[PDB]
DNA sequence: ATCTGACACGTGCCTGGAGACTAGGGAGTAATCCCCTTGGCGGTTAAAACGCGGGGGACAGCGCGTACGTGCGTTTAAGCGGTGCTAGAGCTGTCTACGACCAATTGAGCGGCCTCGGCACCGGA
DNA sequence: TCCGGTGCCGAGGCCGCTCAATTGGTCGTAGACAGCTCTAGCACCGCTTAAACGCACGTACGCGCTGTCCCCCGCGTTTTAACCGCCAAGGGGATTACTCCCTAGTCTCCAGGCACGTGTCAGAT
């Protein structure tokens, strides 16, 4: 358990979209509000070293180099664009899962096309204005609310979905040594279990 | 308008890029791509070279560093690595002998000869370092840059992309298990999978 | 013969200890085990605070120290702890004003006062350090340490023995997820358990 | 897979006894021959890098200095005792498993006295001069072939024996995910493909 | 077969980098003493090596139980521009507060040795 | 099985050495605060639309049950070296002592890297 769940929270949608980025096939219907919990933990680590860091800094707004800084701080190898980097729109679309080319629903894989047309995607898959707003309820609700620099708050895009794909691949690690095809919240637990505890 | 402060990568990434693969070219993001990677594999290796090995306040060697790589390099990888390393020794020797000299850094094909001296001298893990741990530095990066880039390069073939794009580098760190054990533990873009193999019931 | 070279330990853990517990005493080994958690303790805060934070070469803070414990220890703890160090900044101001000042090192409970400039400074993280850091430090690994060996010795109460063992610092750890998850990454004496909970089929 | 095997490995009976240590509360036949490998991973891993570490040192035995800046170099925070350690025998008794004095095989754990009786032992569990056999084979095999200190050698002994267990641990949590008691090989290899993979 | 825009290429500017010279210490080498490792003998013993009974552990076929995957429609807001405000991000200036560095002082810590009682073993009720 | 008598080596106590920790002092230096510029973050509007959420259908997926077989674990016995202790020996570990090689510090030269602007083809439809 132990999930802090917090006011605002990304749809659901994403969360499978995170998934089966991952290569997830399939999911229980309770494997979204513990994701949404633990990448919501994430941020929130994130936010405080980032947060406190300016403070130090005597600071008034977050920028690049402070979430950096932070993060190796997390002990995370960390970079991002400064100029251009990857944002949303930018993605495979959702529609477009049908393939009349190269019909899906085959099997190994089953699904065939969703996964690898998701991961072929360089975009960053939360919407960047919900994160934000995350990140402003966040610095309201502990951080003295401060405010955001776009590029920091996108390489924190970055960081905090890359971290939980992570997450996720050993989950579905998990699952696979269990022996079972959908992945459950329980391996998600389990996961992040072994992953500090 | 203010002029650059963070490690010289662009040119020197770009150069020897050619003689890799004269037709492909880069992605300006991926080529950022590959710098941090190279800034991080050498903190990493200084600080372990520095940092760790050599008891009290003692000079940093070239030797050191050479051990640094042999360890922190893959079996194998790490073998034919030092030995490269002392042919880039060997290489700077001649260089030093040379009055020409590092002036134009002598067939030190990256920029590594320029950011060496950075990455050892400002990891502060000491103050006292040989200049030959430079070149070693050097070496090391040079040839695990060139045989990633060398990688993505073909990969980049195999998806026919005149440019590199980020995807072809993370294909190529998790296609070698030697390179991915060194740099796959780090963060870039994407989901950065290491993309787990034989999905069948254990 | 030769004198030693290591940190100092040994008094100011069994310093302080009556007050947490008169009647129980230490073993020399458990001594030795405390004390190279606390400089182990140290060295990842100071790591933290140092090496981390301050962007540029800008002093150590005593804020600094104080940030980095803060987020190091626990929420709760953490948060209890930094009131503490504040408390700890107070009293060393007053030790300051104070011509006795650190002679007796007026009231700083553990040697910490003494080890707390070795921890930094040679961390070498930068040179520029400010003693309210080193007081900082002082606080933090001494109500650390208070914690955990108020916890082992009532442990050894439990066990009814005169001088603390070994197991029962593995116990309070255990037993504690605050100081666990801040310590029980290390490695230490027999097996080092986690003692997963709930042997249950899942 | 990927089982490092080589000509000199500790008897199984100290690797069940691990097992059980780390409270493994049975284990399949072939659970054996892995974690021998392991050990024997983590063994090669913490000496070659102290060996090259008094190799810098223009040195000839490897002393506790090396091997704990060794193991900090691996990331672990080691220390151990340069008076008294903790030797092997020393020990609770193997066939004083039988309890007249509160029987065992009850249920709950069913052993109940094995694995407590084990794991209340301060002692190291490995042989300590098969283990040195290790030592002197595997810098033969790679190492030049130098002098070791049994202080070393006994706090490499904690170090590896703590991990290792560490390992067990989480090949437990594994199994236990899994649902089901024993503990198999393939779960071991799960286990360290999360551990580094 | 075409269009957007990323980039290849041209112009202009100067700091990153290199080389000569030096200071000087940091480092490498060498000699010596004995401490501590390495090997060998001898002994016990206890654990390694191994098998049998069994009883439980693992799962194939199968259905139980269901709710998630797929698919479609609507509403919310996500994206993205557009404007404006200004907070504030960065750079430079002064003023000085503070923490290195030097030298002297003090007694706390700790090595080494001696005392002995907390603690393990076991017999009697 | 619980409590008290038996016995030891280990912990506590003591002595003494000297150097760690402290102190004051200065220096100069790092930095903290004040002030200016103008970018971009933020707020708001407002539009487009993609996505999110809600709704339906069905069947795919979790997994436990019998039921099978099927395997390590308890118990044992058999076997040899692990441990341990002592002795020999010398390898080498640390320590002192002697020599010189190495880079940092400074200055100077230089060029290849930095930005900024214009046209063209790389890549997606």
């Amino acid at each position: 358990d132990h999930v802090s769940v917090g006011e605002t929270q990304i749809p659901k949608a994403s969360t499978q979209h995170l998934l089966r980025k991952a290569g997830s096939l399939s999911a229980a219907g309770d494997t979204e509000v513990p994701i949404r919990g633990f990448v919501h933990m994430k941020l929130h680590k994130l936010v405080q070293k980032s947060l406190l860091a300016m403070q130090l800094a005597k600071r008034k707004t977050i920028m690049k180099s402070d979430v950096k800084k932070a993060a190796e701080l997390m002990h995370l190898p960390v970079f991002a664009i400064p100029t251009k980097d990857s944002g949303a729109k930018g993605s495979v679309f959702l529609s477009c899962r049908q393939k009349g080319a190269g019909s899906a629903g085959t099997g190994s894989e089953t699904n065939s096309q969703e996964v690898r047309s998701q991961m072929k995607s360089t975009c960053l898959i939360i919407p960047k204005e919900r994160f934000r707003t995350m990140a402003k309820e966040i610095s309201k609700k502990e951080g003295h609310d401060v405010h955001i620099a776009e590029a920091a708050l996108d390489m924190l895009q970055v960081i905090v979905e890359s971290c939980t794909v992570r997450l996720l691949e050993k989950a579905l690690v998990i699952t696979y040594s269990g022996k079972r095809t959908r992945v459950t919240s329980k391996d998600i637990e389990t996961a992040f279990m072994l992953e500090h505890g | 308008r203010k002029r650059d402060k963070s490690v010289n990568f662009r040119l020197g990434l770009r150069n020897m890029l050619a003689q890799i693969h004269p037709d492909i070219s880069v992605q300006t993001e991926a080529l950022s791509e590959l710098s941090n990677i190279a800034v991080f594999l050498g903190k990493k290796i200084s600080h372990g070279a520095v940092t760790l090995l050599p008891e009290g306040t003692k000079t940093i060697k070239s030797s050191a560093v050479l051990l640094a790589a042999g360890d922190l390099y893959g079996k194998d990888l790490g073998r034919h690595a030092v030995g490269e390393m002392t042919k880039a020794v060997t290489r700077y020797g001649s260089a030093k002998e040379s009055k020409e000299g590092s002036r134009s850094s002598k067939a030190k094909l990256q920029i590594s000869v320029a950011r060496s001296e950075r990455l050892l001298r400002e990891h502060g893990g000491c103050s006292r370092v040989s200049e030959g741990a430079a070149v070693a530095l050097a070496a090391a990066i040079e040839y695990f840059m060139g045989e990633v880039l060398e990688l993505a390069g073909n990969a980049a073939r195999d998806s026919k992309k005149v440019r590199i794009s980020v995807k072809h580098i993370t294909l190529a760190i998790q296609n070698d298990a030697a390179l991915f054990a060194v740099v796959g533990k780090g963060v870039f873009s994407g989901a950065g999978v290491s993309l787990i193999s034989v999905p069948i019931p254990r």
